[PDB]
């Protein structure tokens, strides 16, 4: 209806402004990616746990490329 | 009010921005809705909107008489034009977020603030002297070589 | 050099353990009167920038108050929980206490202020 | 009185529009706790008021000269950055109390201190003799004041080496 | 399972390829599961601010102060602190 759609309006903004923080940081993620970092971060997951595995994943497929 | 406020930077006065033919835009008095130390910034910011009716009367009334008058008021709008144009932007990032208070909206005037001062009394110079025929591009010019890079 | 007070009428269980944290406030009413004072030019061109590099670690010990505030309105900050977490404050803001009072006990600037530090985790 | 309520005005006493009101702010009840921490934060305001007066006295008579023009005309990008920082703490007073604003201001507690007493070092200085007055703010040694006022410098001593590319003159 | 969509949007491939790293994500993500350190949205904002004014990218710092606030303002979002302690790290 109505309310269903207000809600796809307030979170397309917030996965734009997340993306704006994410340039001025420099980290490496784009928009397809940073949405799944997103969705594990709301249900309770150590980002000092999460991010070890970005920076192993990304240091592997290097190795392979 | 926001809207009110940007009406009456533009050149439209009303009740709670009234207009004086010798002091200039000021707010009337003390209002119930808003807090009492407000009614200060906003006279710090009609001493702006001051500098913009005096400036489009004098720029429709054309007055002395010469091309290089009428030519003068002519660019006298084109250094203008980003006054308007930046405050067009100011309804638009109210009409975003409605968060945002006075204080921003006298944030983004400030290049404006410190522009119109210096370039009011060159206006003033040229309608209490009668200067008239090309002697203007000398009164303009002794100005021009200003200290403030904006000027 | 600061005294407290704390109240006649308040439980001994409590005044005891209060005695025990207070020690990092009178270590700190010390050390930003070092700076307030040793960053006038009469004192060299070596008790500033001592004075500034001094002034870093007050800005981080006024995030760790601020971050015991918010985590004081969940109610999650009990008073034995309290003289745990400051301790890494307790440990750091009573070695500058000690440089900023014997950095002015005995008159030093410019190099004699560089040998103190070199002598005194 | 709520403590919202003294976050509210503050944010105003930082700019001069004065519950605090105005050589000290003087806050006029609330516990002893808030008085004290609030007497510091609006005494900074009072600092704003003293680098705004004469960069608003000067700039109305036309015989300050070119280089008090430059410098008079440089105290003010150096005020446009302190006029963003009070955009964003208003943005969030919709939360910040008083003690998270002591670290949120404890830095232009420092600019706000070497301009406000770098106007008053050279008051009746005009032309080079103000350009050979903010240089004597260079020999402090604390590397953010000699990176601040040495700035303030190469914008002072344009004008004068816009003569020397073209010293008292006798009309 | 959600974890091994992620490994399969990192690394390019479908999870019948990729079960060595799957292998090693779930070693770490299990038994470190539970959050070890208080949280509090407060103290992560004030390091965000805190490392754009480090860059000399001023004006971003007090953009990131008017995203931060929208976030608060829609309230289709749980735990604030998580997701900005992970965008901080990466």
């Amino acid at each position: 209806a109505a309310a269903a759609a207000a809600n796809l309006n307030a979170v397309r903004e917030t996965m734009d402004v997340l993306l704006e923080i994410s340039r001025i940081l420099n980290t490496g993620l784009d928009m397809e990616t940073l949405s799944i970092c997103v969705r594990l971060c709301e249900q309770g997951i150590n980002p000092e746990a999460l991010s070890s595995v970005i920076k192993e994943l990304r240091k592997a497929t290097e190795a392979l490329k | 009010m926001i809207h009110e406020l940007l009406l009456a930077l533009s050149g439209y006065p009303g009740s709670i921005f009234t207009w004086n033919k010798r002091s200039g835009l000021q707010v009337s008095q003390d209002f119930p809705f808003l807090h009492p130390s407000e009614t200060s910034v906003l006279n710090r910011l009609c001493r702006l909107g001051t500098d913009y009716i005096r400036f489009t009367e004098f720029i429709e009334q054309y007055t002395l008489h010469g091309i290089y008058l009428r030519a003068f008021c002519t660019g006298l709008d084109s250094v203008l034009q980003p006054y308007r144009q930046a405050l067009l932007d100011l309804e638009q990032e109210f009409l975003g977020d409605p968060h945002l208070s006075i204080s921003h909206v006298n944030y983004f005037l400030d290049q404006f603030q410190l522009l119109f001062p210096s370039v009011m009394v060159v206006v003033e110079q040229i309608k209490s002297q009668k200067i008239h025929g090309c002697q203007i591009l000398e009164t303009v010019y002794k100005h021009s070589c200003g200290g403030l890079p904006p000027v | 050099s600061r005294t407290f007070l704390v109240d006649p009428n308040l439980d001994l269980s409590i005044r005891e353990l209060v005695h025990r944290i207070l020690p990092v406030a009178a270590s700190y009413s010390a050390v930003t009167r070092f700076i307030e004072e040793k960053s006038s030019f009469e004192y060299g061109q070596v008790n500033h920038a001592l004075a500034a590099a001094m002034r870093t670690l007050v800005k981080e010990h006024l995030i760790l108050v601020s971050q015991l505030e918010q985590l004081h309105r969940q109610g999650l900050l009990s008073l034995q929980k309290l003289w745990f977490y400051i301790q890494p404050a307790m440990r750091t803001m009573d070695i500058l206490a000690s440089l900023a009072t014997s950095v002015d006990k005995g008159e030093c600037l410019g190099g004699s202020t560089l040998s103190l530090l070199h002598d005194r985790q | 009185i709520t403590e919202a309520a003294l976050v509210r005005d503050i944010l105003y006493v930082f700019q001069g529009i004065d519950n605090i009101k105005m050589n000290c702010y003087k806050v006029e009840n609330l516990s002893r706790s808030l008085r004290d921490t609030a007497v510091r934060l609006s005494e900074l305001g009072w600092l704003h008021n003293k680098i705004r007066r004469y960069t608003d006295q000067r700039s109305l008579d036309r015989s300050f000269g070119l280089v008090g023009q430059s410098f008079c005309a440089a105290l003010h990008q150096e005020l446009r950055e302190y006029y963003r920082l009070l955009s964003v703490l208003h943005s969030q007073l919709q939360s910040l109390t008083l003690r998270r604003l002591l670290v949120w201001t404890y830095d232009p507690k420092i600019r706000l201190k070497t301009l406000a007493a770098l106007v008053d070092h050279c008051q009746g200085r005009k032309g080079g003799e103000l350009a050979s007055a903010v240089h004597a703010y260079t020999k402090t040694g604390d590397p953010y004041m000699r990176s601040l006022v040495q700035h303030i410098l190469s914008l002072v001593s344009h004008p004068v080496l816009s003569f020397l590319y073209r010293v008292a003159s006798d009309p | 399972v959600l974890l091994q969509n992620l490994c399969c949007r990192i690394l390019g491939r479908s999870e019948a390829d990729v079960a060595q790293q799957f292998q090693y994500a779930v070693r770490v993500i299990g038994s470190n599961f539970a959050p070890t350190v208080e949280r509090d949205e407060f103290l992560v904002a004030e390091k965000i601010k805190k490392e754009l004014i480090r860059q000399r990218r001023e004006a971003d710092a007090a953009l990131f102060s008017e995203l931060h606030r929208k976030l608060h303002s829609q309230g289709v979002l749980k735990n604030k602190w998580s997701i900005l302690y992970l965008l901080l790290s990466l």
